[PDB]
């Protein structure tokens, strides 16, 4: 059925996997993200810029605990998904495989 | 609208963005557009079932060991193991009527069980440097261009050097790599087809053009769903609906074939492995910040600091890196419901073993393209694990499956069943034991079984209508050769058969028949007999009391049972008839086919003329095929050692009385695999196929499955039996071997 | 004297009556333009005269 | 039944419609530039009117 | 509507259709050379003389459209003949027809030029300038045979041929179009393609959809022909090729272009580069010019799974050569507006692509097959099947006062000269001619007697401007006639073939009411030995000098002889077998080999097919013209062939037995061949 | 019919637009000859 067996003679993985890179909480380019967006909001006041950080980093801390590395995929989705145009008029995201009819 | 198609065209994306390669740089290795080339492995994997549990973890160490030199930050490793539905196998084309409708019955046993096999690629890049922000850096500065020709050529160097160090590692696998192979006049690239095969879910051949190969390598329009979990390929061929799978929880233990359940299934599918390895100072601190996040206990648990400790000590002065891995699952299939169930079964069986496995969403396409073994930049979920438990994942584990099509002669002659549910595409010619050898000795104990497959297995053969001359036991056979257009020529006692002692260069060949005639001597009659041979008191007596045709049939056999006392019979006997067949060795295919070598030990010379004339007719289309009813008193023979050194393909039947000595001695085979064979017991069909190195006990059978009527009797060997269809053949007396009617009114009293 | 592959190809994909059609469309459009700023020019005098 | 004596015309129809075709080109541009000073003319007036 | 994308305007000098943007045109309708006869030499040699005219006239301004198209015929009418065993045979052997393809090969190559009071006389230059062009192509194509279509009357309202090619590249049918006051691109396209709105089919309406096929290759082509596996096949497609020259200048830059393009590069290929940099050297030495090219295969099923299935199985047939299809999943439109010529700017991706590539793209290969209709008697008299899978229409009226008719049939009797002479003879009876025929043996007798016409052999006990009749009298002093009767004769030449002197005096006389009695009505002459009646020393002089006459009547010598070496091509017998349109050699186990191919100027690869097909092998090749192939008219079950096989053969004893059949049964509907049937099947058995 | 007839139906058409533009320059010239003497009173 599997050549997997229950043995104990492990090669354990130690459960690194959890512990990727973080600085206070959160992996430092979602949160520079974060610190992009609160220096975006200083531009528009300066009052709330700072005071906004606290809620956003809060969520992002508590949204990588649950699933780590989950930013990464949204970047994916944004760059891969999102950009893509046309998508309406084939029902779907396609990529065509010739390549620019004029390439001129 | 005209304009409307111009407009939209150049508002579309092409592929050929995330298809990143580019010219061969070498006949074995691709280049990429960001200098990270790349080399593909053809593996035929190592044989798993045989259930070896001690085997398989020194497998994996050693795989460990042999990798550590190869384990540096510049590399990576893009494990495949693509299961496919075969269409290459082509149905035979057939003459003779048992043959065929043997062919037909066995073709429809196959209704209802699965022909997929899979095969496993490993691709392994090299990218230059693998800086965490110095590569960024690097990349936005002019190079010149003969150091751009020095990069080349330090990149190729070193992953020639990886290649050869691999496949010196791989000996017990397959280990073949795959590279440029040309066709008709203009160059052809074997590894792109594989590449295009990831990319475009179908096995196109791809010719190499002056062009670059990203642009002309997609054929099939992708169309990944928004807001969905599968996409869809429009292809001529057929639409093909592709779902993806992602592992997001790992378990500690790591026990090797954690994945190897997915490998039997009934879904095709593509598994990747991508373990971009990861330098040492990145690796100890990816370890601390788990000492550090486990220091920060309040007595989170007591031996879990113990269980890591040794981590550091083993990082610093073990074999092993610490790598990047994510695992992506590509089901294909042919509706959106079908790839859906498909993929909630592919979950059940991951989550049968202590992964934890999620659909991947939002990132479908992200995780096509992290298919292909040089985009680095679309892996949608990397993780930090160590190589054992990279080996653990990925264990070159397969289920024996030998070539459908490709193989020497052309396509697998036969298909066989499994008892792990693999379909076996057997096959006479073996990898190792140039031309490949076709030698096959199918010991067994007393099983009628060896009669009824060597029977299926020439009628079989048949296909290639190849000219087979057989040497048979109580009249076992008789039957059989009759059945498709074959002379039985039987050397019952009383008449001498068809051909006198006499032969009609010819007195070179009949030199050694007088020397042989010398019995009860042998000094004088070197050569008083030679003159008389120009144109022995007992030899007179022997010619008194002695008590042909060729090339007009395709089949032979020859009723040899009765020389078992006298050699000075059964040695000349095989002298001339060998000598008979060796003109027609050289005409078209041939395999010869025996049942004993007892009989062939006799001879006591045909050693001597075998040692090279095997090789000679080796090489020009020639098999050996070989049969013992009594294994344990076969290796015995001073030939016998070059018997079990020289075959190619192993069968073994069950034996109650097994040797551990013999069978470990010679038959070379493992322990676990000696215990499996004595493991059945005596009637069992099942019989174990050691072509080549890798082993599976595929097992035959005949019943009905909703036929064979007819043929069971015929492939069987009985003395009763084989004499009334004689009495049969001698009533009815007719060359039209479509003869078989007449004979199957006689069925009567046997099949009443 | 060509001295361009982009000419050639644009010579070759261009059309030249099409092109002629597309110039006096641009001759008029610009021609309007032209009698907007005059009527502009009218009213700024009728409304400063006063 | 001149066959050719009807289409011997069509030639010199052909390079009198390519004719007329630039020539009219020609006097477009002529008339939309005249007007275009023209009515830079007339803004200009009025621009200066306005105080 | 659709008369956006149609650019053609309206006709000029007879020979060209001048367009939108004043850019006129010429259409050539080119049968191409035999690639299957000639060895490999011939083959780069063709491609090489193809290079220089097209190097030679080659100009910023040239541009030159390769369409092959497959048509499914159906100008073959299956005629009506009154004859009983003609019909017999007919019905049989095209019921043998089934299964097999019917489809023909039609390559055009069309020749357009766009320039890049004083207006008068730079037009003048303008169309002085396609003048030359074709004149030069004339002269570069006169092996292959190029037809300039141009204008032809019809009842008083003139018709372009040109027009019809270029219809049939829209329309997918053959609709003729006549001249009109019109502008042609207004009403030309009667059928107008509706393709899907997704753009991965189009459909046409009679329905029949299409699908499109792209194809580019980059690199420089192994073989002058890749592109011969289509020749074959279950599909009607058109196949379009595009050549704008580009100046040299404009090469260079584009070399230069390319070349620093590719050095810009992560990974240096110094394969790749090598080669362009030797290409780029190749240009100023090897004079080849280059162009923009575009391919685009455009296949034609009554069904889109079958359009489907055809594309996969031309897919698969490309990629048996080293050529990958890439499939055209939208901008079909685009694609399919492409191929009419002058549309330069739907062009799908145009790639430059060196000369010599292109002609070995696109080189004029296709099997031999005649012209099914438009023959100056009507259709194609028979139709014969090919090795290689192709039909071959037979029509004798091919050549290089009206076209030759004259035919030479070279091979041992024995070796199917009967058979294929009779069932010849049977298919031109559609047309109803006057035949007039003399045998070596009696074999021709039986059938003569089958048709309507009633055989007259010779035997012993049967024998003003008059004066010319007198004349020839007192040469052999040295030494039921008319066609009123019936329609058909046959005079037996047996009994002096092997005289040695009585010959001349009785031919001489025959030929005088012979020639006489119809005169113009229509003549289709057969001997089985012609060399026999020209050692005449009067008979061959006027048949030299009157052939020309006999030429412009409805007159053809269809001449024959067993042995060519036997006719020694006298002084006299030179322009008789000169004139020879069509030549038909049957297998020959023995054949001189350098009379052989001198007196027929029969080329050397021509001959090794000969005797390749050696002795005993009921097959023939056929040299029309300029070209070649092997037919076999091969007569098997799919099962009469049998019994108008053993009528059509004639042996002594069939010869003797229709003879007393004939006298003895006074009125017979034909009916003494059931009487023959069986009577003479006994006797062999 | 066919290029003739487009060749006389531009060949007044633009007829056509060339008096409608120099009639609408006659208006527009008369219309500011016309208010302006009315402005010198």
């Amino acid at each position: 059925m599997k050549p997997p067996q229950q043995q104990h003679e492990a090669f354990p993985l130690f459960k690194g996997a959890t512990r990727l890179p973080t600085i206070w909480g959160v992996p430092m380019i979602p949160l520079m993200a974060m610190v992009m967006g609160v220096a975006v909001i200083a531009l528009t006041v300066s009052i709330w810029w700072w005071a906004l950080v606290p809620p956003l980093w809060f969520i992002m801390a508590q949204i990588t605990k649950n699933d780590d590395k989950a930013f990464r995929i949204w970047w994916l989705w944004i760059d891969t998904k999102f950009r893509n145009r046309n998508k309406g008029f084939w029902g779907a995201s396609s990529y065509s495989p010739a390549n620019y009819r004029k390439r001129r | 609208g005209a304009i409307e198609s111009r407009k939209l065209l150049a508002s579309e994306t092409p592929v050929g963005q995330f298809i990143p390669y580019s010219h061969h740089v070498t006949d074995t290795i691709i280049s990429t557009k960001n200098a990270e080339y790349l080399s593909v492995w053809k593996i035929d994997g190592r044989s798993h079932q045989s259930a070896s549990e001690a085997d398989v973890f020194q497998w994996i160490r050693e795989l460990n060991n042999t990798l550590r030199g190869i384990s540096s930050a510049n590399l990576s490793l893009w494990t495949h193991i693509v299961r496919r539905r075969v269409y290459e196998y082509p149905d035979a084309e057939f003459d003779n009527v048992f043959c065929r409708q043997l062919d037909e019955k066995y073709r429809e046993s196959f209704t209802g069980y699965n022909l997929m096999v899979n095969d496993l690629y490993l691709t392994v890049v090299y990218r230059p440097v693998s800086d965490k922000v110095l590569s960024f850096f690097a990349k936005r500065e002019r190079e010149t261009p003969d150091q751009k020709k020095h990069r080349q050529e330090s990149c190729i160097k070193a992953l020639e050097d990886i290649n050869r160090t691999l496949g010196q590692s791989f000996k017990r696998y397959g280990a073949e790599l795959l590279s440029v192979y040309e066709k008709g006049g203009h160059a052809f690239s074997a590894p792109l087809e594989f590449l295009a095969r990831l990319v475009n879910g179908e096995h196109i051949p791809m010719p190499i053009c002056r062009d670059r190969f990203s642009d002309y390598m997609a054929v099939n329009r992708p169309m990944f769903s928004k807001w969905g979990e599968v996409g869809e390929l429009r292809s001529l061929t057929g639409l093909r609906r592709f779902g993806m799978l992602e592992i997001r929880e790992y378990d500690d233990a790591t026990e090797p074939g954690q994945l190897n359940v997915l490998l039997e299934s009934d879904y095709e599918f593509v598994l990747t492995h991508s373990f971009s390895v990861l330098s040492r100072p990145a690796a100890k601190e990816y370890l601390q910040r788990h000492q550090k996040n486990l220091i920060d206990a309040r007595d989170v648990a007591t031996d879990q600091i113990e269980e890591i400790d040794e981590a550091l000590n083993q990082l610093i002065s073990g074999h092993f890196v610490m790598g990047e891995h994510h695992c992506t699952l590509t089901v294909y299939g042919e509706t959106v419901q079908q790839v859906r169930d498909n993929l909630a079964h592919a979950s059940a069986a991951m989550l049968d073993v202590a992964v934890l496995p999620k659909p991947v969403d939002l990132a479908l396409e992200a995780g096509y393209w992290a298919q292909l073994p040089a985009n680095w930049q679309w892996r949608p979920r990397p993780a930090p694990i160590t190589s054992l438990n990279f080996l653990s994942f990925s264990p070159f584990h397969n289920f024996m499956s030998g070539k459908p099509t490709g193989n020497p002669w052309g396509p697998a002659v036969t298909i066989l069943k499994t008892v792990s549910g693999t379909p076996l595409y057997f096959n006479f010619h073996a990898s190792k034991e140039k031309r490949l050898l076709g030698n096959t000795m199918l010991i067994g104990q007393s099983s009628s079984g060896k009669t009824v497959l060597l029977g299926f297995l020439l009628a079989q053969a048949q296909k290639f209508k190849p000219t087979i001359v057989a040497f048979d036991k109580d009249r076992g056979m008789e039957i059989s050769i009759r059945a498709m257009g074959g002379r039985y020529l039987p050397l019952k006692t009383g008449e001498p058969s068809g051909f006198n002692p006499f032969q009609l260069h010819a007195n070179l060949i009949f030199l050694k028949q007088f020397v042989k005639k010398l019995a009860a001597a042998e000094e004088e009659i070197d050569q008083a007999i030679t003159a008389m041979m120009s144109d022995p008191t007992v030899h007179a007596r022997l010619v008194k009391w002695c008590e042909l045709d060729l090339s007009t049939h395709q089949i032979y056999g020859f009723d040899i049972t009765e020389f078992l006392d006298n050699p000075e019979a059964r040695t000349p006997v095989m002298m001339y008839l060998l000598y008979r067949t060796e003109s027609m060795i050289d005409g078209r295919r041939f395999m010869y086919v025996f049942d004993e070598f007892w009989k062939p030990l006799q001879d006591e010379y045909f050693e001597d003329l075998a040692k090279n004339k095997q090789k000679t007719i080796r090489k020009q289309n020639g098999i050996f095929v070989f049969a013992t009813q009594e294994p344990s008193d076969a290796l015995e023979s001073n030939i016998a050692k070059t018997l079990i050194q020289q075959c190619a393909t192993y069968i073994f039947l069950a034996n109650p009385k097994a040797d551990y000595e013999d069978y470990t001695q010679g038959f070379k085979l493992t322990d676990s695999e000696f215990e499996l064979v004595r493991g059945l017991g005596e009637f069992s069909r099942r019989f174990l196929i050691k072509q080549g190195d890798q082993s599976a006990l595929a097992e035959m059978n005949l019943g009905k499955f909703r036929d064979f009527d007819d043929e069971l009797l015929v492939l069987s060997g009985t003395p009763d039996n084989a004499e009334i269809a004689e009495s049969i053949i001698a009533e009815v007396g007719d060359d039209p071997a479509v003869w078989l009617p007449i004979f199957l009114d006689r069925v009567k009293a046997e099949r009443s | 004297q060509l001295k361009s592959y982009y000419e050639e190809s644009r010579g070759l994909e261009r059309d030249l009556i099409g092109e002629f059609v597309k110039s006096r469309k641009t001759a008029w459009r610009v021609a309007t333009a032209s009698g907007l700023f005059g009527l502009l020019g009218m009213v700024c005098g009728i409304v400063g005269f006063s």
